[PDB]
């Protein structure tokens, strides 16, 4: 009269990303209200994209300072999540718990200087393919870039485009690659004048299309 | 593109700037409620257990999450396995009150016990930084009602806990592995044995 | 009174290691900064080392760094300068500083003067 | 060195006497952010001046600071016979270098 | 919801399974902060 | 030119010619303040939404990047706000910010002032993501002084300012100061904090 139920052998177990709940154990619990509770977020990328943080250059800055050397690179990083000029950034600190990621970066250069300093930038995305990426605004020209100057708006936004082979690309660096599978970004001063002793702050934000996917947890 | 810096204005720009399209966004893998929802280990344990999610590891990957929000409300769901009888308590119960089976008390079944305890705080929401002290004068110790309770057992060998419901509110700095003398964080990747 | 008392100092044989204390006494001591400077007999004053509030910036005169280490404990208010290897030429009156005042908040005020702890090194 | 300070100054009592302090090789501007000391012999110093032009609150309206000729200077009007110790020059030099004078021995005659 | 399956309904009652709300008298902020986020150029264009 | 803007709280009135806007914060209003913790005991005091007056440090060219000085709201205030404070159990209030740095356009350099809840020393890698919080950037070349309102938000729905202090005022250097021959040697930076909101509940005895 009662119904048999064969017990699978290897079901049942324990996984930690189970999608089924617990049984109840304490009854009925009414929580104080918490309507209309300030700040709250509901996706991570969501504060990601609405809030950009700095990056990290030279002796751990998050400026770049125009150069009395003739040299005109001010920075150049690779594109990776894992790079180390990122690795003071919330987007980074997020992406460290997901193997994938696509989508589009977004930079934010803010130039803080005296009105009477004036420059002019320009910002390159050098895709993977070449063994070194340019270290001169001529040769850096011919890759996918912008140009902008100073002026009453100090902020100039620039996003990274997703051009990859595959659809999604890894978070994390292998060891065994001395080229970072995605390309670099490299930021040039073209002209300049009397902005020595200048500084331009670089933020880096979440594109709209960014994505992140495949939760893990290394020891971060 | 061409903002004010000072005002703090989101600027969210595309690749329609230069001639390219957006894409189709999915985001459920960083959707809060999903990320939170999962067993991390509470690894400091002893026979009596007062289950803060501040015992959690900062750099786990729900102890950082975590971390991450000022304030946060979430119900609770543990696995703990014991050698004897497994007692609870909610957040206001006297530490004497452990001893006795009257309260929700779990028996030893054989691999471990899985329980769902609600949140039992008399706060709107628990925070993971709090800047002064209950007591009638360091701000590091976090209240004492900073809790979703204690239990305890003859032993306990392994306690996990999973954030349900969770709700974060206020976000914090949240850091990844620190990067020198390199240009990037290189670490072996699962690559096939071959 | 806004006031800072230093002790410790004493004579010791080169090559030796000590640490000066210095208690301030009639201010929130964590919210102001800590400068050491030693003036020798019949010389002028020199800046030796600078704390912050929180400890998050150090900085030591060229002359003197690497051997000196500064450390407050805003806990206790109390301010310490550890000197190791000490040299014959460090014989100086120390003296344990306060930077702030009403009008000026910086590292460039000077203002609360502790009374000194005489530091005596000599074979 | 670096600085140049008066080693001493003889004033009138109620007079009115200018102190001078400056760099061996350049100018003296507020980046550097000059400060004045008043050291009666076994007193521990009295800050005078700071910023070059400010005085605190329990500092007499006696002394007074200012920027000429591209060096720090320090003015003293009506002189007193409290008046009469060593006066420092401090200036600031990058972070790690905090520049003391030599010291002026100022006598109230 | 969260990370759950289950297409069946649960078997205990809402009032055990979790802790219920209460309210006084959409929500997410940074969500409004991401959707007024402002897109495209500022000036003139060629 | 949309650049002038007048901030009028209580009897008293803030206005700024180089205004960049105004940041709300975690939420454009308040939440609902007669909660089941109150008995409806509590009661809006409008005479201490003012404008009070605060010196928070001198902006000069040796402080590097991620100096940070900070100023928890609830302070010592010695108007209206503090004898409430004083004379009140349980208080709840936003705040309203505006800091002033006033250089000239000939000045370099950028700070950062944020609102933090809750705060907590931060680390130098933490300095690098301060702007997670509800801030505006001061730039001489731009704006004299940055605005930001926040509401009042904690675990508990009143708290006791003497043993909590939810807010804290961080402002951090984010390009160090640059000064020409012709720009300001140093900037003081100053504050006009307002209380918005202000209920109380739990009249104390006198203090003798």
């Amino acid at each position: 009269g009662i119904v048999p139920v064969a017990c699978s052998d290897g079901y049942g177990g324990l996984v930690t990303t189970d999608p089924k709940t617990a049984d109840p154990a304490y009854g009925m619990v009414y929580n104080p209200p918490r309507t209309n509770y300030p700040g709250r977020f509901t996706n991570l990328l969501d504060v990601a994209e609405a809030c950009p943080t700095f990056l990290c250059f030279d002796d751990g800055k998050p400026y770049v300072v125009t150069r009395a050397d003739e040299q005109r690179l001010l920075a150049k990083f690779d594109l990776s999540l894992a790079a180390k000029h990122m690795s003071n950034t919330y987007l980074s600190g997020i992406a460290q718990y997901y193997a994938q990621y696509s989508g589009t970066i977004n930079l934010h250069f803010m130039f803080t200087g005296s009105t009477d300093s004036k420059a002019r930038y320009m910002v390159a995305y050098v895709p993977p393919g070449v063994t070194t990426p340019p270290d001169t605004p001529e040769r850096a020209a011919h890759c996918i870039h912008a140009e902008w100057d100073t002026g009453l708006n100090s902020k100039f936004t620039f996003s990274i485009p997703y051009v990859s082979a595959a659809d999604y690309a890894y978070t994390a660096s292998d060891v065994a690659d001395t080229t970072n599978v995605q390309g670099w970004v490299c930021i040039y001063q073209i002209t300049h004048g009397k902005a020595e002793q200048d500084t331009l702050v670089v933020s880096v934000s979440a594109g709209k299309d960014f994505e992140l996917r495949l939760p893990i947890d290394p020891r971060a | 593109t061409t903002a004010t810096g000072e005002s703090a204005d989101p600027v969210t720009t595309t690749v329609e700037n230069y001639g390219g399209e957006t894409q189709v966004q999915r985001r459920h893998h960083t959707d809060v409620s999903f990320i939170m929802d999962r067993f991390v280990q509470i690894k400091p344990v002893s026979p009596t257990h007062v289950i803060d999610l501040m015992q959690t590891h900062q750099h786990g990957l729900v102890g950082a999450m975590l971390r991450a929000a000022t304030y946060y409300f979430s119900d609770l769901e543990i696995v703990v396995n014991h050698t004897g009888r497994l007692t609870w308590v909610p957040n206001g119960a006297p530490e004497a009150a452990l001893d006795n089976t009257s309260n929700p008390t779990a028996y030893h079944k054989a691999p471990f016990t899985r329980l769902a305890l609600p949140y039992t705080a008399p706060h709107r929401v628990l925070a993971t930084v709090y800047n002064g002290n209950s007591k009638y004068r360091l701000a590091a110790q976090l209240p004492a009602s900073f809790n979703y309770g204690a239990i305890r057992a003859t032993e306990i060998q392994e306690l996990l806990v999973r954030m349900k419901r969770a709700e974060l509110y206020c976000p914090r700095p949240l850091l990844a592995v620190k990067v020198t003398s390199q240009d990037r964080h290189k670490q072996k990747i699962i690559a096939p044995a071959k | 009174e806004e006031k800072v008392v230093e002790s410790g100092g004493g004579l010791v044989q080169p090559g030796g290691s000590l640490r000066l204390s210095c208690v301030g006494s009639g201010f929130n001591f964590k919210n102001y900064e800590i400068n050491w400077v030693r003036q020798a007999p019949g010389k002028a004053l020199e800046w030796l080392a600078y704390i912050t509030q929180t400890s998050d910036f150090i900085y030591y005169a060229d002359s003197v760094k690497g051997r000196f280490t500064i450390s407050r404990d805003n806990s206790r208010n109390t301010a310490y300068l550890q000197m190791n290897n000490l040299r014959t030429e460090d014989t100086a009156r120390y003296f344990c500083t306060r930077a702030g005042l009403t009008g000026c908040k910086s590292r460039h005020c000077m203002y609360v003067w502790g009374p000194g702890a005489e530091v005596v090194v000599s074979s | 060195q670096t600085v140049i300070q008066e080693p001493a100054m003889s004033v009138s009592l109620g007079g009115t006497v200018t102190l001078t302090c400056g760099f061996i090789s350049g100018s003296v501007t507020g980046t550097n952010y000059p400060s004045w000391f008043q050291q009666t012999p076994g007193q521990p110093p009295r800050l005078l001046i700071y910023y070059a032009n400010s005085r605190p609150t329990e500092v007499p309206s006696r002394f007074s600071g200012a920027i000429s000729g591209n060096k720090a200077a320090l003015t003293i009007t009506g002189a007193q016979a409290e008046d009469e110790a060593d006066y420092f020059c401090c200036l600031y030099k990058t972070n790690n270098n905090i520049l003391f004078g030599g010291g002026t021995h100022l006598t109230v005659l | 919801s969260g990370n759950t399956g289950s297409i069946i309904n649960n078997y205990y009652m809402q009032q055990y399974q979790n802790s219920m709300d209460t309210q006084l008298g959409n929500n997410d902020w940074f969500s409004k902060l991401a959707s007024s986020a402002f897109t495209g150029l500022f000036g003139a264009l060629l | 030119e949309d650049r002038i803007l007048t901030t009028r709280n209580g009897h008293t009135t803030s206005t700024t010619q180089s205004s960049v806007g105004v940041t709300y914060g975690y939420s454009t209003g308040e939440d609902h303040v007669s909660g089941p913790n109150t008995s409806g005991l509590e009661t809006r005091v409008v005479q201490a939404e003012r404008f009070f007056k605060k010196h928070l440090f001198d902006w000069t060219t040796d402080k590097p990047f991620g100096h940070i000085e900070k100023l928890e709201l609830p302070t010592d205030h010695k108007g209206v706000y503090g004898q409430l404070v004083d004379s009140f159990a349980y208080m709840r209030n936003g705040w309203d910010v505006e800091v002033s740095a006033v250089g000239n356009q000939f000045n370099g350099g950028c700070l950062l002032v944020a609102m933090v809840p809750e705060f907590k020393e931060f680390t130098t890698r933490e300095k690098y993501q301060l702007t997670l919080f509800p801030h505006q950037f001061i730039s001489p070349r731009t704006n004299m002084t940055a605005h930001i309102t926040v509401p009042y938000l904690g675990v508990n729905r009143y708290d006791q300012y003497n043993k909590h202090k939810p807010w804290t005022l961080v402002v951090m250097v984010v390009s160090p100061l640059t000064t020409s021959s012709i720009g300001a040697s140093q900037i003081k930076v100053y504050t006009n904090i307002a209380p918005t909101h202000v209920h109380v509940a739990g009249e104390l005895p006198s203090k003798e």
